[PDB]
């Protein structure tokens, strides 16, 4: 997909949630 | 209060800001340390962007939590 910079947001977006599980 | 600022490349630093004053700031402390224009770059945590003109405290940020940083790509 022409859209790296997309997928790069979410993907930082998933990897923080991860981290944030214990919601914080 | 101190958060630490983790580029998409892998590199973690103290940045030092106020609760009470927005993410402008914070942007425009990064600009002068680190040199890079606040639009380009886009801080995400909690699943959520960080909007250049809210405050930490309705983020109810962590103390010294890690925030990812995404520079938008170029138009051209």
């Amino acid at each position: 997909y022409p859209e790296d910079e997309e997928e790069l947001i979410r993907k930082a977006i998933e990897l923080s949630l991860k981290e944030s599980r214990n919601s914080a | 209060m101190q958060i630490f600022v983790k580029t998409l490349t892998g590199k973690t630093i103290t940045l030092e800001v106020e609760s009470s004053d927005t993410i402008d700031n914070v942007k425009s402390k990064i600009q002068d340390k680190e040199g890079i224009p606040p639009d380009q770059q886009r801080l995400i945590f909690a699943g959520k962007q960080l909007e250049d003109g809210r405050t930490l405290s309705d983020y109810n940020i962590q103390k010294e939590s890690t925030l990812h940083l995404v520079l938008r790509l170029r138009g051209g």
